């Protein structure tokens, strides 16, 4: 019954600003406590801040590295939670959730102000903070050889290097080749550019008869590259 | 983070496992646990003294003693393979909340598989761009927990290494990729470069050379 | 006003001591 939908996320330059929205329905939004929670890429959850209900005068508590820059607000009339962000840093990436905060306090063992738990969550919206501009992918072939062969089957692929922003879709032989093909996840270099690899395993007795071409596509930079991989 | 958890814990299928969360504020405050799967919203599992939300199976149970809070999963099922976080107050009597380092629960539903490693030297096309990137690909291993190390000759490589986190394949096995960026001078200055991949006590090593 | 959660949790704890 409870529904939570975040929105307003995207790419933004360092020092810039952005306002995330969150709609709620299926419960009493007017008296319910709300909390924003983020998950940096490759890391775990991180408490941002909490907005209280009417009884507490809508008081808001932020995190230490957050306070003085972010601002939480709510509109009970339209059931919308807002997170205004100013002077955005790169560390503020990437994903932000809004959650319905519950309140717990055992009388005999609890200690004030008790504890806060989160009953319901949303899908969250992605907020990427980078100073890098759009760039096309530099494709390099991963040619098969004695250093990269094993029995009747051999391994060859492509190296999609230095592109931005995500994503890059790589197929083979106009999508005809799908078996044994594995597209690895992209790694984010210190330069602020993405890089991945698309490999495919094939019989060694097919290098003379069949030709292999990887089809890299990067819509953010409007670049399609058809690169043929041949043995050394 | 003032709340500490285990980096990673593994458990057999249908057996009991207990993760713990340590913090000074836990002496005065309880802790709430949450299940986190990649690309999915967190889920409240347990909170307070003895409160289990509806929808959560009875195999999940929490406890607290001293500065430690524990979550026990008697008879862990295959789908329990996920990440878990404990939430509580940062300090005793504080209005702020904070999570833990997070713990990756490894449920061995599939049989442990050996990694397939392949090392690609810098293509001549890349070398003309005054760049040299060693691509070390790893795939078809279980569980997703591997250690990759680079060597120049017999000497370990310090900086220049970037590795991805093991991701699910089509057959629910894991795969990762490591890159070692070198300058053409460095690539040609050594006799050979190696890519050591450790997995569950076993180590596979592939080697490449500037020649041929 | 007794509706401050902080006032209540504080109201309730002193009654122990």
């Amino acid at each position: 019954e409870v529904q939570l939908v975040e929105s307003g996320g995207g790419l933004v330059k360092p020092g810039g600003s952005l306002r995330l929205s969150c709609s709620a329905s299926g419960f009493d939004f007017d008296n319910a406590w709300m909390t924003w929670v983020r998950q940096p890429p490759g890391k775990g959850l991180e408490w941002v801040g909490r907005i209280t209900g009417p009884g507490e005068g809508w008081s808001v508590d932020y995190a230490a590295p957050v306070e003085g820059r972010f601002t939480i607000s709510r509109l009970n009339s339209i059931n919308f939670l807002y997170l205004e962000m100013n002077n955005l840093r790169m560390e503020d990436s990437g994903l932000y959730f809004c959650a319905r905060t519950g309140k717990y306090y055992d009388f005999w063992s609890g200690y004030p102000p008790g504890e806060e738990y989160f009953q319901d969550w949303g899908r969250g919206t992605l907020v990427t903070v980078s100073s890098a501009s759009t760039k096309g992918p530099s494709v390099f072939p991963l040619a098969p050889s004695s250093k990269s062969t094993s029995g009747g089957t051999a391994a060859l692929g492509c190296l999609v290097k230095d592109y931005f922003p995500e994503p890059v879709t790589v197929s083979w032989n106009s999508g005809a080749l799908t078996s044994g093909v594995h597209t690895f996840p992209a790694v984010l270099q210190s330069s602020g550019l993405y890089s991945l690899s698309s490999v495919v395993t094939v019989p060694s007795s097919s290098l003379g008869t069949q030709t292999y071409i990887c089809n890299v596509n990067h819509k953010p930079s409007n670049t399609k590259v058809d690169k043929r991989v041949e043995p050394k | 983070y003032e709340l500490t958890q285990e980096t990673g814990v593994s458990v057999a299928l249908g057996r009991t496992v207990t993760i713990t969360c340590r913090g000074d504020s836990l002496r005065s405050h309880y802790a709430s646990w949450y299940q986190k799967k990649p690309g999915q919203a967190p889920i409240l599992l347990f909170y307070g003294k003895n409160n289990r939300p509806s929808g959560v199976p009875d195999r999940f149970s929490g406890s607290a003693s001293g500065n430690r809070a524990s979550l026990t999963i008697s008879g862990a099922q295959a789908e329990d393979d996920a990440e878990y976080y404990c939430s509580s107050r940062d300090k005793s009597g504080s209005r702020l909340s904070v999570f833990g380092g997070g713990t990756k629960l490894t449920v061995l539903s599939q049989p442990k598989a050996a990694p397939s490693v392949t090392l690609f030297p810098p293509s001549s096309e890349e070398l003309q761009a005054n760049k040299a990137t060693l691509v070390c690909l790893i795939s078809d291993f279980y569980p997703g927990a591997v250690t990759v190390a680079w060597k120049a000759d017999s000497s370990p490589v310090k900086a220049g290494v970037e590795t991805t986190t093991p991701s699910k394949q089509s057959n629910n096995k894991y795969a990762a990729s490591s890159y070692l960026s070198l300058t053409p001078e460095q690539w040609k200055s050594h006799r050979s470069y190696s890519c050591q991949v450790t997995h569950e006590g076993s180590t596979v090593e592939k080697t490449v050379a500037p020649t041929e | 006003s007794l509706w401050n959660w902080f006032n209540i949790t504080n109201x309730l704890w002193l009654i122990k001591k």
